Order: C-alpha cells, then structure tokens, then sequence
RNA sequence: AAAAAUAACAACAAGAGG
RNA sequence: AAAAAUAACAACAAGAGG
C-alpha cells in the first residue's frame, strides 16, 4: 500500500501540515496517530478526524519516503 | 390575530384588463392595498367611474406619455402620505413608482422596464438598477417599514425559472440581472415575501404569450415584495394564482400580521 | 395577545447577590429568560439547590477561574440547544458567553470585562469587542433571530451617561467604544431593545458604589438587549427599575409580543 | 479501531463536553453518552444520535490523554 | 450494538422524531420500520430514507433505550 | 435488501409517480421502471438511472403501502 | 450490477450521448466508451475518468430500449 | 478496479499534467507519483495525498489513448 | 414681496403639483390651496399649513413661468 | 394673516385633535386652546405653550376647511 | 404680547417646576423666575437667561390655570 | 445696501453659483430673480428659495462690481 | 430689553466667567466684555464677537445677584 | 448698530484674516471685502456672500484691539 | 412625510436634498 | 443546532469551521 508508509513517515518526525476537508474546511497540525478509521491530528487539542470526510492532506515541508 | 393582504399584480394596461374582469376580480378578494403596475393610462383616466372600486382610495403616478408606464394603488385605510416618483429621471418621468405613507409601515408599488424590446431599454433598464440601488443604499438608515410590491422583471435563483440552462442569456436571468438581486436580498438584509414562508418549486408568475410555453408552464417569477427585515416575521401566507389571471403577469397574494394604521 | 419577557441582570456575584435576595426577587417576576452575567462561581456552585428556581431550567457557562467571570441561564421552556462559547479564547476560557437555541429565536447572554481595573483589561477588553465584531460580521447570513442580553459596559450616547464632558476618558464612554456601538446599532443593523420603545433620558443601569452618585443620579447604563432586526417590532416595552437591586447594576426588563417555543 | 476505541471511550467515561463538526460545517456539542461503530449519540438537551458517516471532526473542549 | 434497540425503542413507543439529513433538511414524523439500509416513516405519506444520507435522529420526548 | 425492495417492487407494480431526493436537494420526479441493488431506473420522458448511494429519499406520491 | 452493467453497455456500442450528472450537480455530457466496476471513461474532445461514488444520474439524449 | 489502474499506470508511466477535480468542484492540477487503492500522490512545489472517495474526475490535459 | 407673489398664486391657480423641502431636509410632496405672507397650504391627501420661516424650497414638478 | 388666524380659530372652536410638527421633527399631539400672535396653547395632560418660530406644521386629523 | 405674558407670570408667582424645550431637542427644567421679552431667567442651582427665539415649548410638571 | 448691487451684477453676469443653505445642502444654478424675501435660482426648473434659509452664495467665477 | 440688559451689565462688570451656549449646542467659554443690541463680545485668549441669534443659553459659572 | 460696526471695520481695515462659524457649526476662512446689516464678503481664492443670520460667531486668527 | 423631545460635540469649506 | 428539500454552476488550489 501506500497510506500506511506515508502516514507513518509524516507522523514520526512531525511535518506541519494542512487537512482539507471535504467541504473546504482547512486544519492546520501534525499528526500523532492514525487507525484503519481516523486521524488525530494535534497543534493545541487532541483532534480526531475521521479519513470519509478528509479530501486532501498536504505537508508544509518537501517530504520524501 | 390582525392581518394585512396585499396584492401586486401587474396588468399591462389596466384598461385591457379591466375588461377581462379585473376590477370584478379586485373586488371579491378584501385586500388592504392593490399595487397596479404598468397600468398605460394616464391620471385623467383613472379619474373616471370605471376604475373607481368601492371601499379604496385610488391614487396614481402616470407617466408624461401614457403608454411607456403608469402606476395605481387602491386603499382600505387613506394613507397618511402619497408621494411619486423616486428622485431621478427613469423614476419621475415615466411614472414607475408611488409610495402611500402609513402609521409605521409605508407601502410601495415599483415598475421596472422589461429590458425585452431592444437594447436600449436593457440600458435603462441597468440605469435604473443602479439609481435604484443607490436608493436603497440610502433609505436603510430610516426608522420605517418599507414593503415594496415591485415587477422588477429580473428573476433570483434556478427555482424561480424553469430550464435556466436555456434562459442565461434572455433578458430576465442575467448575471448582472441576478448579482443585484443577490446584492438587494443577500447584503442589504431585504426580504423576499415569497421565499420567507415557502421555498417550493415552480412557483412562476410571468408567462409568454404563446400557448405552448402556459400548457408546459415554462414560467418566470419577475414581480416580488420586497420587505425591510423588520417585516421578516410578520408573513404568513405568499401565494401566486396561477388560474384567474389578466395579463401575461399573475397577481402576488401576501397576507402579514401586520395592523395598518393611518 | 402572544408575549415574551426577558430579564437580564448583572449580578457581580450570585452568591453575594442571592445573599441579597435576587433568586426570591426573580421568582415573582414570570420571566420566560434570565440571563445572569459575572455570576462569580463555578459549574458545580449552580448545581446545589440553592440557586434552583422551581419552573426553570438553569444552564451555566463557567470559568477556568470562577472569579474571573461566568454566565447563567434561567429558562421557562427547554431549549432545542445549550451552546457555551462563540469560538474566541477571551470568551472561551473566561465564561462570557451562552446562547439557549429555542425554535425559531435564540436568547444568548454576553459579559464582557469591564476595562475599569488596569491598561491590560482594556486591552483585552478592545480585543474582545474587536472578536465580537468579527462575529456579528459573521452571524448576518443566518435565517435564526438572536436577542444578546449583554453586559456591555460601553454607554452608547450622550443620554446613556449622567454628565458626559466629565465623563469622556474613562471606560465605559471611551470613543473607540462608543464608536463600536456607532457601528453595531448603526451600520450591522442591529437593535437596541430600550430604544425601540423609551427615548427619554434619566434612565440608566450601572452607578458607582458611592452612595453620592447613588443619590444624584450620577448613573450610566451599560445593559443592553441587542436584536437582530427582524425583532425590531417585537418590542411592547423596556425598563429598569432603579429600586429593587442586588448589584451595581440595575435589572433591564423587557417585553416583547412574541411566542417563544421549543 | 485501535485508535478511535480508546478515544471515544475516554471522552465518554470522564464525560469531557465535546463539540462535533458534521461534513457540511453544522457544529453540534455536547456530551457523548455511548458509541457503536456507525453512530455516537450526544446529549446536550435531549439525546440524539449522529451516524459516524455524517461526523467530519471531534473536537474536545478541553485537553485529554 | 445500540443503532438497532434505540432504532426499535423509537419504533415500538411510536415517537416522534425529527430527521436531519446531511444537507440540512429535516424530516418530522413517525419510524414506522427499519432494515440495516432504511428507514421508513410517515408524517402524511410513507417515506423511504436512506441511512447513508441522515445525519441525525432525534426524537421529541426523552426517550432512554433499555 | 430485506426491506427496501419489496417498497420499491410496489413502486413499480401499482406505477405509482414517486419523487426522488438527491442527496443535494434536488427532485426527480417520475416513476420507477426496474430497481437493481446499486441503481434505480426512473422514466418521465428518457429512462434515467440513478445510483442508490447518491439518493437521500424516494418518496410516492400517493399513499400506499406493502402487504 | 445485474441491471446497471447491461445499461451502461448499451449506452457504449450504441454510442449514444450521455448527460451525466455529478453529486454536486455538474452536468458533464459526452460518450461512454468503458466503465469497470469503479468508474465511467466519458468520451469526449478529452477522455476522462468519472469515479462511480461521484455520480447522481446517467441520463441519455434519445430514448433508447434495455 | 478493473480498468482503472492501466488508466492511473499509463497517466504514471509517461507523466501527464493530470487535472483531478474533487467532489466539491476543486480543481487541482499535478503529476501523479504513484497511487494506491485509497489514495493518489500528486507532485508540484508541495507534494498533494488525495482520497479516492473526495476524487470527483480525472482529465488530462494531453489527450492520451488507453492500449 | 412683490416677486414671491406672481409664483405661487401661478402654482396655485394651474394647481401644478409641487415638492416643498423644510430647512431640516423634510420633504413635503403637495399641491398649494393657499397662502399668505406667512403659511402656505398644501393637500396631499388632508390638507395642511406649512409655515414659510420652517420652508428651506419650493420646487415644482414640471417647468412653469411668471405672468 | 387673513388665513393664518381663520384656520386657527376653526381648529380652536371646533377643539379638534390636532398635531404640531416641530421644526426639528418633534411630534406633538394635542387639542389648541388658544393662541396669540406669537404662541400657540397645545394641550393633553398638562396643557404646553408652544411657540410659533419653532412650529414647521400643524395637521388636522379630521378634514377641516373654512 | 396677549397670551404668553399672563401664562409665564402664572408660571412664575405660584413657581411651578417648568420644562424648557429648546430648538435642538434639549430641555432644561427648573423654575422661572423673571421674565420680559426675548428672554426667560430659569432658575436652578445657578440661574441661566434662556432666549425666548431659541425655544420651542415651555410646558409646566403641573397642571394650573 | 451691499445685498442689490451683488445679486444684479451676479444676475446679469448669469454665472452658474452655488447656493449653500444653513442645513448644508449645496444647490447649483443661476440666479433668475430676488426681490427682498426670496430668490429664484435657475439650472432645468425654477427653484424658489428662501432667503432665511440661505448660508452662503458662492459664484463659480470671479466675479467684480 | 428691561430685565435682558442689566443681566448681561452684571455679568460684565462683576467679570463672572461664562459657559454660552449656541443654538446648535456648541458651548463657548470666556467672559462678557461688551454687548449691544445684536452682539455680544466674549474676552478670551481670543475677542470673539457671538451673535445673539445663535444663542440659547448664557450660563454663569458662580450664582450671581440681579438688582 | 452701536457696537458691532466698529468691531467690523476694525477687522476691515487691517485687513485680518478671521474665521466665520456659521450656525450650521462649520467654518470659513478668510479676509472681509466689505459688509451691511444684512451680508459680509468673504475674500478666499472664491469671492463669497455669507447672510448674517446665519453666522453664529465671528473670530479673529490673532486678537486686535477695539478703540 | 417628520424620534412627546440627546442639562447642551471651542465648532464637519458645507450629504441636488436631515 | 440544522431551509418537507434550487429536473441539476464542463467544475471556487480549497470560508480553524456550511
């Protein structure tokens, strides 16, 4: 596959990025963690966003694999 | 509780509708104050018995050649002020507007040209737009209730048109046509009368002359009520009679909570 | 016909002004909202029966500290919605801000700091009126009316305030903030409740705890009920009783001919 | 499952009022009372149940874990 | 599960409940049946809705599942 | 399945004009020709077919109702 | 798939011109030269891929038979 | 998935500037890196990760032919 | 005031209606029944009495000239 | 004055409700007792005197002529 | 002249509280204390010389004569 | 007086002037006809304006006596 | 003139500092140094002359006594 | 006429620039041509008319004396 | 077509209309 | 805290909140 390196290599050493919803709603954080199901994304507050409603996520910084 | 009709039909002369039964019509249906827009006459015919309903005060702003507008409106109650015109030319010289001035609530009557003969009447049609906007910019610091029974002959979303794929470029569902509606009712805070209490489809109120686009009611809806949001909540039944109507417009039947006072 | 009443009431504390018999005062009064700002205690003080008015629901939105702010909702019917905070940290972490969300109206409650202490609690004070701004900006594409019982601490007009060229550099008639209700009552739109009825002077809400300007009169009102305009007309009558009092601040009393629902 | 589970749970077991954003931009608020795999009901006024399909973002009010 | 008995205790008390779909709209009436997929209620008419476009279902009395 | 489609099998049988909700707010009315599990077919003047999963309600005209 | 595979066929050989309508209700038309389970290759000056979860309606220009 | 990886494999092995529109009308433009079952890559001065689900259409610019 | 006196005895006489502005930017929209030196009356709908010290102008809907 | 004493004095005698319209727009509603040259007797609850120079207009509620 | 002169000598002998509407809106209320023409003394903590041609009402707190 | 000989030379010069009334309202146009009370100012209609209402006259040019 | 003369006399000579008003509420302050029929010259850092037909009020700072 | 004349041929002679208030509470500035019981010139880069019963005060930039 | 009334902006080069 | 519902924007690089 492909999400589960990706995510675990933008979780570990922690990329600012941005989630765009599915409705244009933008969420600056990082991400600590991630199921099957949700993303926890956190910049202040222990965010849970569920992945059927996240239309993109874009890093800040140039990541590679 | 207290209640208030008003009906704001247009006739496109009330002449030729008077004699298909309008005044017959107007009669039967207890409203407070009948908005007559488009009525090509001037104000020496309407002096005459014929238009004369009894119970109303008839008042009216007519244009110096008769046939290129005309405006009426009868009344329960004797208003506290009639006043014509709006300020500017398109307004005063072809008789396009008049204003009964009551207790709190002030009731208005506005025609607009159609923009649907030729391109000049589409530049008037623009002028007046933007005049009328610089007016309603204006009259939004007063401490009175405006109801403006217009034929504005512009039409707001896809509901109020049928196949809008097919009618962007008529004169009617413009995009500047439409952004100054989405300027009057969206920024400015003014209500639609219609669409505060019933957001149904095909809901039309003008209609061609051709039979075919009336039996598959290939309508528009060009005349509104257009409220100052004090008045917002004070509506409660907006309805347009498809069946009995006179002209190539149908009539706007609105009944508020509001108790008009002299 | 179809009434509401409103009373909101500042009370700089609801132990100390329960201690002075506001909770046997407001049970007397068939209030269908009371809004309570500054209440001084914590979610779990509200909870004792001690403050439990048979007939209302009691919702509370506290502070991280509990001296540092807090509001209260009394409530006749049980609204649709409990909503505490509007999205900004000054309000947030401060408890300055409910909102009860009823069928087609909700009744929300504001606090705002006084500016009265230091430099820092009026600049706190002009980021938080700068945050509610940009909110009022925000909540003018809604369909909900809103009635906002706000401690406002800022006096409008020079009516507002006893004698005002004395009055013009301390906090509460600043013209940075006498400027912002120029731009909330005047180009937002919004309503003033006691102003839609009553534009005689001599009425105020706030006085200093010097008996001296008790006495005189040397009052300000600093209380408010603020309408989205739809509510403009739904205003029967406006007061604040001077004599009565549990605070620094005055009760302000407001009816309003409509019907409030579930 | 490993992540939304533990989440959900401690939200509702220390009764933190959260606030749930739907997919088209409704904030709702409130307390979660229970959870399934499709649905969390809250309870701010009156219990109501909101399937996860619907849920875009859990937000807390105040910080957990 | 609770999707199907608080479904089922709405259904069998006959409650009153409120619809909101996911665009907005709401839906007053009764619960009359239910599969895993739909929900039929009747205001007026019987009305088949899709579970995969509601949003939130809530009823008017308080209702607690047992 | 169990209960879906015997409603729309006494959609189709008694050609009773029903009105499909979009998932956006949109109405299509007309009636329903043949139902599959994914997608519906409706005809008031072409034969459209609708997917199940873009459909919020389906909603008769008149009322009926299953035996 | 028992019903809607023998319709989209019969719109391919038969190239018939498709208005297909989106979710978010964009009308896109064109013609329909293959679909997979997953999405629809709608025909046009460009060929593009439409995902079957994104799409409302299929509805063809003339009345054709099934 | 039949069809559709030879479709994402062909736009991947001779780079396309591939337009993707997502479901609420948001064009994006980009080179895919590579896709997933869930999930494609999209390279420009940030490197875009885009679900399926939120995928509306996929157009490139160039008119290429499927083998 | 010997020219005051051919122009609104004009006004009144061919009943032209006019449009009187007050000095605090009241407009009162009429048509003159009578005057004296110091009041005007005008009938828009009841007939009223306007005192010229409160009247800023007097202008009327269309042109008219002096005798 | 050879109608602004007539008028007054039909409104006087006739003891009419009358409204003075100020010259900064204040609204006054009464019933006029008497008048001078100079001041006008405006009165409803405790009666007035009210001055000519600031008086813009003085309307009749009943249709009043000479 | 007539009628304003007996009015505000019953003003000033019996020295009821008048209200002095002025052009502008604002009133000032106090007592009368002498009068003539073009001016009217109100009487209050000081004593200020109101003119009468910047005056719109003069309206007593009690009802007399 | 100094009033006459102005408004004749700034009537038979006609210049187009601007007439400023004591509530700011600034009208434009030529002056017909004055006698002691009023004046009649010309630009499309016959304006008739009160002389006590009047602030200030301002011509366009400059304007000698 | 019998009581408004000897007012503005003694509250020259006693050189009694003055709060006057204006008709449009503007409040000036200085002292009276002269007055005739239609003027009034108010002595401050500046010698103003204020017209008597602009003005509502004229307040004095301390009680004063009229003969 | 008894102390205003002066004070206005004082401010005439020495040709002064002064500020006139007028009763709607703005100012103009500039020298005076001349004056009656009625009017007063007004010498800006425009040669103005200004009516004496709408002039509330009459100030000069620097103070002159009155003999 | 007019706020039953701002104990009072040391002062809007001027809201073709408060 | 939500338009008993826009027969349908060849398409808003994206309203920390419709």
């Amino acid at each position: 596959s492909l999400q589960d390196p990706y995510l675990n290599t933008l979780r570990k050493e922690r990329v600012p990025v941005s989630i765009y919803l599915v409705n244009g709603i933008k969420l600056q954080g990082q991400i600590e963690s991630f199921d099957q199901f949700v993303i926890l994304l956190k910049n202040t507050v222990s965010q849970m966003v569920y992945k059927h409603a996240i239309s993109t996520v874009v890093p800040s910084r140039p990541v590679r694999l | 509780g207290p209640a208030m009709r008003i009906i704001s039909v247009n006739v496109n002369g009330i002449q030729a509708a008077a004699e298909r039964g309008l005044l017959s019509w107007l009669q039967a249906q207890n409203a407070d104050v009948i908005c007559l827009q488009d009525t090509r006459a001037s104000a020496f015919d309407l002096d005459d018995p014929s238009f004369q309903l009894d119970g109303y005060f008839l008042y009216a702003c007519d244009a110096e050649l008769p046939e290129q507008g005309g405006v009426a409106l009868y009344s329960r109650l004797q208003p506290k002020a009639v006043i014509s015109g709006l300020g500017f030319e398109t307004a005063d010289r072809y008789g396009r507007y008049l204003q009964a001035d009551f207790d709190k609530v002030s009731i208005a009557t506005l025609l607009l040209p159609s923009g649907q003969s030729g391109d000049e009447s589409l530049n008037q049609k623009f002028k007046f737009m933007d005049d009328f906007t610089h007016y309603l910019s204006k009259q939004r610091r007063k401490r009175r209730e405006y109801i403006y029974c217009g034929s504005l002959y512009v039409a707001h979303q896809k509901m109020d048109v049928k196949n809008w794929r097919e009618c962007q470029q008529m004169p009617g569902f413009l995009a500047p046509e439409r952004a100054w509606l989405d300027e009057v009712f969206g920024n400015l805070g003014y209500a639609d009368a219609l669409r505060e209490v019933s957001r149904e489809g095909d809901q039309f109120s003008w209609w061609p002359d051709s039979e075919q686009a009336e039996m598959l009611n290939l309508g528009w809806r060009f005349d509104y009520q257009v409220l100052t949001p004090g008045l917002r909540r004070f509506v409660r039944n907006a309805k347009l009679p498809r069946q009995p109507r006179f002209s190539q417009h149908a009539p706007l039947i609105v009944d508020y909570d509001w108790q008009l006072s002299i």
